[PDB]
């Protein structure tokens, strides 16, 4: 659902 | 500072304990104290610094989004006038988030970046610089928004240039940097095409270098490659 | 106090927003400001006050247990000498937890309990008094431990006496009080028999009064009855 | 695993 960041 | 009288090694030991206790504000304060000792950070210590703040700001960002969404609903036609409280409290959370970003950016500018000569340290810190400017950009609405955005872009771009020259395409730091720069394009710079191209190309270049890795490095790279794939799936 | 210049209603509105944002420290500070306005709390406001602090202290307690367990392992035969850091940091977390407890106990003593005349308010505050003394007892190791324990017992016992005279056996506050007093017996007062008898008898008396309830009150009581059953299952 | 309180 929410885009991924790291 | 506040952590001026504590030994550097004790600050590090305590940061690791605060991580285990999930006490990320404490973790971050211990790491800020360690940075302020003036010595360069090791690989492990950079990872601790990054985890501490990412967790702290990540809780503030989630809170800000909840409050921003409430605030927008109250500004819709037919919504009853609630008064200034939701805006005030969103502003309170926003100000504290901005202070965290300014604190990290402060540490990077005094004096982590300037002493970071190896690619793995320098790219790591520049990625953090782009990340914290990007969190500033998420909440920015005034005359400085364009400059905040391009400070994020410029830090990410310097990190990309070094990582391309100096790191293998599967390096976790290179991969995490591309993932976040790609999110910046999508979400901040209104360039979803650039976001998609970057995630695709980064993923494909990592695939083609997997063969060079041990089984443990394979595991580390494919983990972040999966996050690139998740965004491509969401975005296409 | 810190919240001296904010309207009571605005403090309450902000406490509800901080709950939605999962910002429980903020929630608790807004509620402390509302209490310090000097007026009695409504049912909803008591519930907000209780949720705010229970969440804050619940995070501190979980952290303390992680750190206490690390500390005990380091004190076992054959463990390498780590120095004072784990004890120091456990003490830091412990001190902050104790200050939260003292703050809640302060609010109850100045002046919530003395103005609470209805059973539902008075039992609710006395349960909170027993809970916060019980959290103090969890970390107590010195000459005051017995007195802390019996302050928890005495507050819980006064709440039990009023709830038995004035509330139905299915009332959620009566049920939550018994559940916690039963944990106090098990875990603090080393009386697992008393803990079990109390949970059993409370559960059975609630069963026999369910018939009197609407479907919504049925739902509220059976929820806490289930927690009594969970402990009986664990303990027997 | 952990006993319940409320
Ligand atoms: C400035 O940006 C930092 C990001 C960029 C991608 C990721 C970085 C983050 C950390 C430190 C690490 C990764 C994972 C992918 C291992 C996590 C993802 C987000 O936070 C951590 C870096 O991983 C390192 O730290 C981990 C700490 O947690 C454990 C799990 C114990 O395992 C550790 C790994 O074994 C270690 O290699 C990973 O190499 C890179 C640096
Ligand atoms: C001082 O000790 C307070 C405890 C004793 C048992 C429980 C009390 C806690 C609260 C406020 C309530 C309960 C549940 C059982 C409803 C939660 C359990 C722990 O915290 C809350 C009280 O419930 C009230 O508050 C809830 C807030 O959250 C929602 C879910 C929105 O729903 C609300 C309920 O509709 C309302 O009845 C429940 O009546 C009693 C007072
Ligand atoms: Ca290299
Ligand atoms: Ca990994
Ligand atoms: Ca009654
Ligand atoms: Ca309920
Ligand atoms: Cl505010
Ligand atoms: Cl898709
Ligand atoms: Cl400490
Ligand atoms: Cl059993
Ligand atoms: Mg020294
Ligand atoms: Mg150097
Ligand atoms: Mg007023
Ligand atoms: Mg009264």
């Amino acid at each position: 659902k929410r885009r991924k960041s790291v | 500072g506040a952590m001026g009288s504590m030994e550097r090694a004790s600050l590090i030991q305590k940061a690791k304990l605060a991580e285990q206790a999930e006490r990320y504000e404490d973790m971050a304060a211990f790491m800020k104290g360690a940075v302020e000792k003036g010595e360069e950070l090791s690989n492990e210590e950079r990872n601790l610094l990054s985890v501490a703040y990412k967790n702290v700001v990540g809780g503030q960002r989630a809170a800000w989004r909840v409050l921003s969404s409430i605030e927008q609903k109250s500004n819709e036609e037919g919504s009853e006038e609630k008064g200034p409280e939701v805006r005030e409290y969103r502003e309170k959370v926003e100000t504290e988030l901005q202070g965290v970003c300014d604190t990290v950016l402060g540490l990077l500018d005094s004096h982590l970046i300037k002493e970071a000569g190896d690619a793995e340290s320098r790219v790591f810190y520049l990625k953090m610089k782009g990340d914290y400017y990007r969190y500033l950009a998420e909440v920015a609405t005034g005359d400085d928004k364009k400059r905040i955005i391009d400070s994020a872009r410029s830090a990410y771009q310097e990190a990309m240039d070094i990582s391309k020259k100096e790191m293998p395409p599967t390096h976790p730091i290179r991969l995490g940097l591309a993932l976040n720069f790609s999110v910046f394009h999508y979400e901040i710079a209104n360039s979803p095409e650039e976001a998609i191209s970057l995630a695709k190309t980064t993923f494909d270049e990592a695939m083609a270098d997997l063969h060079t890795l041990s089984e443990d490095s394979y595991k580390d790279s494919t983990l972040i490659m999966q996050l690139l794939r998740d965004n491509l799936t969401l975005w296409t």
